């Protein structure tokens, strides 16, 4: 019970999904980056006809075209406006197309005299409206009637006319000029196959498909780990290695034609003579020896090596057969793949149960925490050349690091790959079969020596097994795209030494190698996970940088990091330690933004002020000037108390005032009638009543700031006095100057200019984008009997 | 002085780097700095003085920003940029001449022309960038 | 002249900036310019002539692009870049020598060598970038 | 020698470009390089000067990284960067002085001071960037 409680406490800090195997599905459901196609041009503005008024305030007989936001939904408050623009940035990033084909959006131009087409239907509507307009220039009308698209199918190019606001044109032109599609040919697909599988003679790869020049593809973002999750992220790295281990288990082949379990069990029972001994555990000795255990051991070893997940050794010290098989395990598997405690325990059991007793040496008093392992001490303390040389190899058989095609790889000793070192192992333990065991009871001594010989006499089978395991490891490691970083994980994979005994004693001579389709599936899953990791890093970095540059000081990067971790599909975010979350936040903050996202953000940031000032429901501020100022004459309003700038007035930032809560200065100025300008996105009331202007209601909207100490309810009055007012006769029929003591800092809409809005959008006439490159490769494999290893000899030569 | 140098360096870099056919990645940061300078200078009125035979000159800034969405710069981009660069270079040259022909005894290291004094305000500090000369 | 200078400047920047261990962020724009130059020059046959004792040389450009998926440049990246840089430097030196030994009364300002005349076509204008000398 | 030059170049660029009010786009790559230098040099002890009257100086590097979140650099950013740059510039000057006063008959082209010998290790090669001088 206590062990369960402590392990639960430790596991609650690891964001690994408790049903380990389910991870596989979550790992295999990560699809390639969704390819986005644009259905219509991105537009924020539209032309709109608005009434205009003469200098005397009389409405004219014609409307004028102006640019107006298609969706006017900007909120009040500067912070709220910046949040709106961050949300717009997220929308643009999500809706950003990976490629465009303008021909799909092309529509018939009604007024064209030469069968013209335009992109998009909105452009057609705008062009028709301008064509039917009476104030349009004759030259513009004739141009609309004559402007033509140019389709060059031989060049695979299309140019279409379009009507776009400069901001809309900027966005659409960025989408057109910076498409993610690259040409796809058979050379690219061939180079996409891992370079070590193309050079493997056991796999025959052919290109039985023809790719047209119009074939396109999107390159996966296989940038190595920018967050260095292998360093100082213990729980996240534990989860990553666990998921990798599950995937590697899924792709590891299944052993065939194993030795009969009944025959091997009878042989081992006869050789060991366990019933004749006085061992308190007579039945438990040969338990766990079966084909299922052998397959489990094979899968566990290869998957742990591939995923670089630490393993723990589970063994019963009295079962010396488990220790004898563990000798082979330590011979082949690098000793740094096991948790230090387990390696020390297994090695000390082997030393104190087999090796030192064999040579009459005093049992080793190993001190935990010693920089030397028990085998490292035994190597110096044992003089026999066979056992000492085997111990030396076992001590020095750690993984070697090598970068292949830019990916870090943990590779084995060449003696492991060819299985030659097993001979040394045999040599060593053959010497152990000849030893005297000076003070050991002869029956127990005979049993140990006969078990040692049980493992020894399978020299050929164990050489074949070592070569097969190494070959499978190399082949499946060729399909790994992220660096194989070796770290000691929090939780280990428990490896029963009875399973090692099963593998050693039941492996036959049937070579099994990963199928070409299995290799391609493993490589595709690795590529998809790596690409998704990089894309989500890019998204998180972009959003964090945008929030910081937009000065969204109340935005919580914890939510961004949680979304990033969720989209990685392998993290249970409820179990991520807070310190690791904040470390992830910091490391994400330190990264630079991706070029495409950064450019889109630059566009939004430079056009923010123009987009905000185009809104009809927020003003940029309000000037309270307690002197009478003439209402300006504007075409859009008539008489309007509109301020073109805030020059000559002290400026109080309403966002800072709201955040601080100190209303001393604003209250003092309002009480003392000190002219000021309150700056900030503000909603305003459009009053068309001349009697309201005479009553001076615009000056009665600021005392609530003093009363409530709030600036969210501030709604200044914007007078719009023109002939449509029910009391414009007061302005028209009397000799006076309409004035007011307050002005609303707001801008005027930009007029629609055909010359400035007519663009030529250029794209490709057509192409086809492909996602599964490896589907273009016909992969076959030689007969398993004929499969060879890296040394051009057969993997299993016992035959 | 730092803001004046930043204006001059931005314009020199615009002349040297904004060339037909060049990748926008070659001028991305330069165009960002140029647009920052435009935004900072827009809406401001400057006057270079009449000391000596130097003429009184009035400068107004109402320039639009440069595009940032082309893969490679073209003739239209270069022409549009040049139209603004010429005016900015003229303004910078006139400010430099106005500052060169003035001296003070009490504080000779401080700016002397009213244009450079205006450019020494906080609002123009955004124009400041690389000071490598 | 602008394209030839741009080739020379790109090669000088590649020699100076593409060094072992340097962050890829230090060369991202430089790598993009270098790859654009490779793409533009790839598939073009040039000849530097035999005026005087200058030896006739033929230049073929079939080079792979430089990688862009590293955090820090390593030895492999530097070697791969350096081979191409050496070939391009040889080509640029020979083109410059060919142009230096030529003159004309009518259009002496215009290019005289066949190679520089070829580089003056529109299809090479993409190579053009910062002209700061 | 290349790592020492890279340190000096990074510090010169930091002094020139990390100025109040400048766009972060103007220093993004520079700030990345500066943070790389800080990470590489952190946790290392150096000793400079034990020849002649050159004083013995002990150098320890425990510095925080520079921020990457600002739109335009402000006073706080500049002050932190300036303190770090001051310490690093003093270190680089002392290392250069220590190297300049030493000579060898056998391997005179190799580093002589122990500081430059330490800087010639692989763990410092990440500091290397543009070698344009």
């Amino acid at each position: 019970h206590q062990k369960e409680v402590q392990y639960e406490i430790l596991q609650k800090t690891i964001p690994t999904f408790e049903p380990k195997e389910s991870i596989l599905k979550k790992l295999e459901d990560i699809k390639p980056e969704q390819v986005k196609k644009q259905t219509k041009l991105f537009r924020i503005f539209e032309p709109r006809q608005l009434p205009v008024y003469r200098a005397n305030g009389e409405k004219e007989l014609r409307n004028r075209w102006y640019w107006k936001l298609k969706r006017d939904t900007l909120p009040d408050g500067d912070y709220d406006v910046r949040e709106y623009f961050l949300n717009l940035y997220d929308q643009v990033l999500t809706e950003m197309p990976d490629y465009l084909l303008l021909k799909d959006m092309a529509v018939e131009n009604k007024n064209s005299r030469d069968a013209g087409k335009v992109v998009d239907s909105e452009t057609a509507a705008i062009c028709d409206a301008i064509f039917q307009d009476e104030e349009t220039e004759g030259v513009v009308r004739r141009f609309i009637a004559e402007m033509r698209q140019r389709v060059q199918a031989d060049r695979n190019v299309v140019n279409y006319p379009s009507i776009l606001h400069p901001i809309d044109h900027a966005f659409n032109e960025y989408f057109l000029q910076h498409q993610l599609v690259e040409p796809l040919n058979n050379d690219i697909i061939f180079n996409y196959i891992p370079e070590r599988i193309r050079n493997d003679v056991n796999y025959i790869l052919n290109m039985d498909r023809n790719l047209p020049s119009t074939a396109r593809y999107i390159r996966p973002n296989l940038l190595q780990d920018r967050l260095n999750l292998h360093d100082n992220f213990e729980s996240l790295w534990d989860t990553i290695t666990t998921s990798n281990y599950i995937l590697a288990r899924s792709v590891v082949p299944d052993l065939k034609e194993l030795v009969s379990t009944e025959a091997q069990i009878q042989k081992m029972s006869q050789d060991l003579q366990l019933e004749a001994l006085t061992i308190q555990s007579e039945t438990q000795f040969l338990t766990g020896i079966n084909s299922q255990a052998a397959n489990d051991c094979f899968k566990t070893l290869i998957a742990a090596m591939l995923s670089q997940r630490t393993m723990s050794l589970d063994f019963v010290t009295t079962n010396y057969m488990s220790l004898i098989s563990g000798m082979w395990l330590l011979t082949v598997v690098p000793n740094d793949m096991f948790i230090r405690e387990s390696l020390v325990a297994c090695q000390l059991a082997i030393i104190n149960t087999i090796i030192y007793p064999a040579f009459g040496m005093q049992r080793m008093h190993y001190r935990n925490g010693d920089p030397q392992t028990p085998f490292q001490i035994a190597e110096q303390q044992i003089q026999n050349f066979q056992v000492a040389n085997w111990l030396h190899f076992v001590n020095n058989n750690q993984f070697r690091q090598v970068v292949i095609d830019g990916v870090l790889n943990q590779v084995l000793n060449d003696n492991i790959r060819n299985g030659h070192v097993v001979n040394q192992l045999m040599e060593a333990l053959m010497q152990l079969s000849r030893q005297q065991f000076p003070t050991m009871p002869v029956d127990y001594k005979r049993s140990i020596q006969r078990g040692i010989l049980l493992l020894s006499n399978r020299l050929g089978q164990l050489v074949d097994l070592t070569r097969l395991l190494a070959y499978n490891y190399e082949t499946l490691m060729a399909c790994i795209t992220m660096n194989m970083q070796h770290v000691q994980t929090l939780t280990t994979e428990k490896l029963q030494l009875t399973s090692v005994t099963s593998l050693c004693m039941l492996i036959g001579n049937a070579t099994v190698i990963p199928s070409p389709q299995t290799l391609f599936h493993y490589y595709n899953v690795n590529v998809n996970f790596h690409s998704n990791y990089n894309e989500r890093i890019n998204d998180a970095v972009a959003i964090i940088t945008a929030a910081n540059r937009l000065n969204l000081y109340q935005k919580k990067m914890k939510s961004i990091v949680e979304d990033f971790l969720k989209r990685l599909q392998i993290f249970d975010i409820s179990r991520v330690p807070d310190d690791q979350m904040y470390r992830l936040r910091d490391r994400l903050r330190l990264l630079p933004v991706e070029i495409r996202r950064l450019d889109i953000f630059n566009l939004i940031l430079m056009n923010m002020e123009q987009i905000e000032r185009a809104s009809d429901k927020i003003a940029q501020g309000v000037i309270i000037a307690y002197r009478d100022m003439q209402l300006e004459r504007d075409e859009m309003y008539g008489y309007v108390n509109i301020a073109r700038n805030l020059d000559g007035f002290q400026q109080i930032n309403l966002e800072e005032l709201m955040r601080t809560g100190d209303y001393a200065q604003i209250t003092n100025m309002l009480l003392n009638n000190q002219p000021v300008a309150l700056v900030g996105a503000l909603p305003f009331i459009t009053d068309s009543s001349v009697i309201s202007l005479v009553a001076k209601l615009d000056a009665t909207v600021f005392a609530q700031i003093v009363k409530l100490r709030k600036v969210d309810t501030l709604k200044p009055i914007l007078y719009k006095i023109n002939s449509d007012s029910n009391d414009f006769y007061l302005v028209a029929n009397y000799d006076w100057v309409p004035t007011s003591t307050t002005k609303v800092y707001k801008q005027i809409p930009q007029q629609f200019d055909f010359r400035a809005s007519m663009h030529m959008l250029t794209s490709n006439l057509t192409f086809t984008v492909y996602s599964d490159l490896l589907a273009f490769v016909s992969a076959d494999t030689v007969e398993p009997i004929n499969a060879v290893a890296f040394d051009n000899m057969r993997i299993m030569n016992e035959l | 002085m730092d803001v004046l140098y930043s204006l001059s360096k931005t314009l020199k870099d615009a002349r040297d780097k904004i060339v037909e056919g060049t990748l926008y990645s070659n001028v991305s940061d330069l165009i960002q700095q140029f647009n920052q300078m435009i935004i900072t200078m827009n809406g401001n009125e400057f006057q270079t003085g009449g000391i000596g035979n130097l003429p009184i000159r009035n400068w107004n800034f109402d320039f639009g920003l440069l595009g940032t969405t082309l893969l490679n710069l073209d003739a239209n981009y270069v022409e549009t940029a040049r139209n603004t660069i010429d005016y900015f270079v003229d303004f910078v040259d006139n400010v430099c001449m106005d500052e060169m022909v003035r001296e003070s005894q009490r504080n000779g290291i401080a700016p002397q022309s009213d244009s450079l004094r205006k450019l020494s305000g906080i609002k123009f500090k955004r124009i400041n960038f690389d000071n490598s000369s």
